[PDB]
């Protein structure tokens, strides 16, 4: 049955295939079913033969084109083919989907939407067709009425994003939308629907959905994606804290959302400014409830991009001094204790980050050390060589040391970098007060000198500087 | 130093990966390519010597270069990636995800880089040791298929280039099914734009000539290419075909050894009239040529008909009666002559290398046909400058796009280097007793190749060293005969004392010396590898007077060679060619007291007439005189006393001849003379 079609297709166009098309009127479904049953190359040959034998100026061929589209769209998912014929089918449809009027492409898009609502998309490989069609609706300036084709695109997108999405087709539905030329409103609809769809998924199918969301961010909507993922993982961290009152699942998830945002900030140096703006505390004074052990881990991972490093540390530094001002106001007054329900402070969050960091987060830990030593180097004493100049500086400098001592206990590779950096401050300054480093160095030793016989040579190189120190420093 | 540093002390360095990479990254953001080269080397060694974490940080960083990027940094990072996939593809596959993810950021990238990118990605992809992560094939196929299936040509070219490049890498039967399906998809998406099909044909042809692969996809396509060509353009030699034409259609530009009442003739005018498929004639022939050269190993036994077959064209008489029609049919004619020229260029590009003397005669007739068409086409362009037949070369020039010098290099098909194998054969002279403009064509090409290469697609995939290496063979000991024949010609013309013969041979001379300058001003001679070639090259220049003095010291060969070349200074017709000769002598004699030869010779050129033809004295322009007089005034020992010589003869300029007792002295020339006088005074 197919060989005569090839022989008619061999020589010339529009002289026998149109005339032959008004011979065989029905049964193109079963034709392609037996064709994919026998050989897919013959299916591509026949597809080209029909598409050249059915131009889109005349209207008899357009109906065969629609029917054969529905046939191939159904069998590409439901029909378990080999991969090469699948690629050939999708390429052929994607190519030939320009030559149409409006309403045929519109009802095709409606068929896609009506399928993805209810209709069991067995794989969802048909979806690759979908953005081409919407792209064609973008450029089809032949008028419709219900409109411009772009307005039909707006309506179809709104109908798609507003309607229910299946759990299995949120990655593919987002990856699809990378290739449609969208404005701000359409992409905000898409990210909003996708972020809404986070709670109804496996955790392990959130990282790749975030990846697509980040690449797709680059058009309009960066704030919405960052706000969305910080918010969602802040909520999960809090629910885990209340249940303690999945963890190597949850941590290996935030340990790949953080790398996705960091890599995306390297490729895109405006997602970083949006992340800093969105978590800066010092708006005027007030500490925001956007800071959490998620959203701080992510600031410590971004300090290893060299443009952000000072900017992100000065943020965390003020974020910690402000907290301690606030806490002193409450503890000094009952009137404020009655009203305000007990808030977690940045101190407790940072010390939670340090607990969380044990597993695999080494990206984050080299920025905890830098925050530690910024807090101690900046807020440590000088006034001996008042409340506000002393006690929220005394309390930062002891958070610093707590950060470095807790970081020093569990991260066995930032020992010879803390303990050579504490020493290099004890030896070399010796005019400025360095009690706070000696305290930290006593704490570090006293905790475990068993874990300092693996970082000992950094001590015995400071014994050679011992002659030139003042005496009180030597005794201490 | 950096190589030794890392290769010895990669235990001292290991613990400071991150700072090195902070440094590397800062020496790609610069200009000054020695810096960028250094940064590139940092990234390469960091990757090579350190452990698997620093590899990962390195790949990350290059990826970040590529995606965020600016052009040179992107190019350098792609070059590094090629070196890293060549060096250790095992450890680069574990960092394949970052590389795959570049496909999400292809808007920054330009299609010269895209060929490299898809080279990298496919070179990673088609190693059978990590088939389990075949994810990058799926993502490559997706982006190919999404680009290809787009009306916008800017995306379609990406698709085509990535597609044929993928095809080339997976060509070292399922793979062959993939290649054929992919290429048929490209064909299908290209057919319905002409320039897309053209780009397909061009890039596929380039893929063949650079990388030969297993000829299974090639024999697959070639049975379609030959059949499609032999029914698309090849017509039986019937004088008038069907169709309504307001033009006497004949079978023109046949070689006439051919029997008229025969087969093969090439349809142009019914094609382009039916359009208003022809635009691919040249690249399609290139493809045909290259595949049959790969099949039959340089034999064109079934394509010799293509060499001599007439062309179904209108009457290409100079259409002075076809004036006042500057309508679209004028564009039809201009484009027609254009298309057939590109056709012709591909033929002479194709059959130059063949050694059969009658075949060389056919080729030469083709060249004279080319130049006749060129002068006719320039006549037709002199009618209208506005009617562009916009058809660039499709690999590089057309995507750059999407008067005679622009179309001369940018529009026509590009000649190969082996086209200059023709002029092994010796010139014949028509007036005194291969024509003069059949020598001007080749040399006007070769000058533009050399200036672009040493200070244009198919050329630049050869290294400059190999270019000059074959020039040494394919110019000097072959064109020396033509040079000496030119000397003999101008000697006979000087002893005897139409005009266009001498005029062409003058420009031929000018271009020969400009080629010489470009060759002997080659900075690769500064490097200690290429002087053995000078011990070849100038030895042959020495051999044009006397042989027998083999294995000579350097300055002896120099002296003999300049002693050979100097004597042409009697036969120099114009100013610019003299300037090029003396500058040639300048730049060859710096390989060796010396100022005496140049200054005397500069004086010889300065006391020479350089005769007072109107366009000839127009060829004495301000900058040329300025440069020449700077050379003379610098190489004289008494510069200020020489200023007294010029001012001492600068006063009798007005008293003898308004053109002096020191020639090159008019009222107009005194601007240049004064400028150079006090310029060298300043220096």
């Amino acid at each position: 049955m197919d060989q005569k079609i090839l022989s008619l297709a061999a020589e010339k166009t529009a002289d026998k295939l149109q005339e032959f098309l008004q011979t065989l009127r029905e049964g193109d479904l079963t034709n392609l079913l037996q064709n994919q049953a026998v050989k897919g190359k013959v299916a591509g040959a026949l597809l080209r033969a029909i598409f050249k034998g059915s131009p889109c100026s005349e209207e008899a061929g357009t109906l065969r084109r629609r029917k054969i589209y529905t046939c191939c769209i159904q069998l590409v998912e439901s029909g378990d083919l080999q991969k090469e014929i699948v690629s050939e089918i999708i390429g052929l449809l994607m190519l030939e989907a320009h030559h149409f009027p409006g309403p045929l492409l519109v009802e095709l898009a409606n068929e896609f939407i009506s399928a993805v609502r209810e209709g069991s998309l067995v794989n969802g490989k048909s979806l690759e067709l979908l953005p081409i069609i919407l792209t064609v609706l973008a450029t089809k300036k032949e008028n419709l009425a219900y409109l411009s084709g772009e307005e039909c695109k707006k309506q179809l997108i709104n109908t798609l994003c507003s309607g229910r999405w299946d759990q299995q087709y949120v990655i593919q539905l987002t990856s699809m939308f990378k290739d449609v030329p969208l404005t701000a409103e359409e992409v905000e609809f898409v990210v909003e629907k996708a972020l809404s769809m986070f709670s109804k998924m496996n955790l392990q199918e959130i990282p790749p959905l975030v990846y697509q969301l980040l690449v797709l961010s680059s058009k309009g909507s960066r704030k919405s994606v960052l706000e969305g993922i910080i918010a969602f993982f802040s909520a999960l961290d809090k629910q885990h804290n209340e249940e303690q009152s999945p963890s190597g699942e949850l941590r290996h998830v935030e340990g790949t959302i953080i790398l996705h945002i960091v890599f995306a900030i390297k490729l895109d140096y405006e997602l970083g400014r949006e992340l800093v703006k969105h978590l800066k505390v010092g708006q005027q004074g007030d500490s925001n409830n956007n800071l959490s052990p998620f959203s701080i881990a992510l600031l410590l991972s971004v300090t290893r991009i060299q443009r952000f490093q000072d900017q992100v540390l000065d943020l965390l530094k003020t974020s910690v001094v402000k907290s301690f001002k606030d806490l002193q106001l409450l503890q000094g007054s009952k009137f404020l204790q009655n009203l305000v329900p007990h808030r977690s402070y940045v101190s407790t969050m940072i010390l939670e980050v340090v607990k969380n960091s044990v597993h695999s987060w080494d990206h984050v830990t080299q920025g905890l050390v830098e925050l530690g030593f910024i807090l101690m180097d900046s807020y440590g004493p000088k006034k001996v060589l008042p409340s506000l100049s002393r006690m929220p500086n005394q309390h930062a400098c002891k958070l610093g040391a707590n950060i470095l001592l807790e970081t020093f206990k569990i991260h066995e590779m930032i020992r010879q970098e803390i303990l050579e950096q504490v020493l290099n401050r004890v030896v070399t300054r010796a005019s400025s007060p360095i009690s706070h480093f000696l305290d930290l160095l006593s704490n570090i030793v006293m905790y475990a000198p068993l874990v300092l016989q693996n970082c000992s040579s950094k001590v015995t190189e400071a014994f050679d500087y011992l002659s030139f120190l003042p005496l009180q420093t030597v005794q201490r | 130093l950096l190589q030794s540093t890392f290769s010895v002390h990669y235990l001292v360095l290991k613990d400071m990966c991150s700072s090195i990479l902070s440094l590397a990254q800062s020496l790609l953001h610069s200009l000054d390519q020695s810096i960028i080269s250094f940064g590139s080397l940092l990234y390469k060694y960091a990757f090579k010597f350190f452990d698997t974490y620093c590899q990962q940080e390195v790949v990350g960083a290059l990826v970040t270069h590529i995606c965020s990027g600016n052009e040179a940094e992107v190019d350098t990072a792609l070059d590094v990636l090629l070196e890293l996939v060549v060096l250790n593809p095992s450890a680069m596959m574990m960092n394949a995800v970052f590389v795959k993810g570049i496909l999400d950021y292809l808007d920054n990238i330009s299609p010269q880089q895209i060929r490299k990118l898809f080279y990298v990605l496919s070179t990673l992809a088609f190693s059978k040791q990590n088939e389990a992560s075949s994810h990058i094939q799926d993502d490559m196929h997706l982006v190919i298929r999404k680009q290809l299936s787009s009306t916008v040509f800017k995306y379609k070219l990406i698709g085509i280039i990535g597609a044929v490049t993928m095809a080339g890498i997976m060509a070292a039967d399922e793979q062959c099914t993939q290649v054929t399906s992919l290429l048929q998809l490209v064909h299908s998406c290209s057919e319905q734009s002409p320039q897309a099909s053209a780009l397909y044909y061009d890039e596929f042809a380039n893929l063949i000539q650079h990388e030969k692969l297993d000829p299974k996809a090639l024999e697959w396509v070639g049975q379609t290419i030959c059949n499609d060509f032999q029914d698309a353009f090849v017509v039986d030699s019937c004088v008038v075909p069907e169709g309504d034409f307001p033009f006497p259609v004949k079978a023109l530009y046949g070689l006439e050894e051919y029997d008229t009442q025969n087969g093969i003739a090439i349809n142009l005018l019914p094609l382009l009239f039916s359009q208003d498929s022809p635009l691919c004639l040249a690249p399609y022939f290139r493809l045909l040529r290259l595949c049959v050269e790969r099949q039959h190993n340089g034999n064109l036994e079934e394509i010799d008909g293509l060499l001599d077959c007439p062309i179904f064209l209108t009457d290409l008489e100079p259409g002075e009666k076809l004036e006042s029609m500057s309508a679209k049919e004028r564009s039809f004619m201009c484009s027609l002559i254009f298309l057939t020229l590109n056709w012709f260029r591909e033929i002479v590009n194709a059959f130059c290398q063949e050694t059969s003397p009658e075949m060389k005669g056919k080729v030469l007739t083709r060249l004279k046909h080319i130049v006749e068409l060129q002068i006719i086409l320039e006549k037709y362009l002199a009618v209208t400058p506005d009617y562009v037949p916009p058809l660039g070369n499709f690999d590089v020039e057309t995507l750059d796009i999407t008067l005679l010098l622009h179309n001369s290099h940018a529009f026509f098909r590009e000649l190969d280097i082996e086209v200059f194998s023709i002029l092994h054969c010796g010139l014949v002279t028509k007036f005194i007793l291969l024509g003069p403009p059949e020598l001007l064509f080749l040399l006007e090409d070769l000058s533009q190749k050399l200036e672009s290469m040493l200070t244009f697609s198919h050329l630049q995939q050869r290294s400059a060293q190999e270019i000059v290496h074959c020039v040494f063979q394919l110019l000097t000991p072959m064109c020396n005969h033509l040079e000496n024949i030119h000397n003999y010609f101008q000697c006979l013309a000087a002893e005897n004392h139409k005009v266009q013969e001498y005029h062409i041979m003058s420009s031929c001379y000018q271009r020969l010396l400009q080629i010489f300058h470009g060759l002997f001003a080659w900075s690769g001679f500064s490097q200690p590898e290429n002087q053995n070639l000078l011990y070849s090259a100038l030895h042959v220049l020495s051999s044009r007077l006397k042989q027998g003095e083999h294995s000579q010291p350097l300055e002896e060969l120099l002296s003999q060679s300049v002693h050979y070349l100097q004597n042409f200074h009697q036969s120099i017709p114009s100013f610019q060619c003299a300037l090029y000769l003396i500058r040639l002598l300048m730049v060859i004699l710096e390989k060796s007291q010396n100022k005496e030869k140049i200054a005397s010779l500069a004086r010889q050129f300065l006391c020479r007439v350089w005769p007072s033809g109107d366009k000839e004295k127009s060829n004495i322009s301000n900058d040329q005189l300025h440069a020449l007089l700077c050379i003379y005034l610098e190489h004289t020992e008494s510069i200020l006393k020489a200023i007294e010589e010029i001012a001492g003869v600068g006063v009798p300029e007005l008293i003898n001849s308004p053109s002096s007792t020191f020639p090159t002295l008019t009222r107009h020339t005194f601007v240049v003379f004064f400028r150079v006088m006090m310029a060298e005074l300043e220096k």
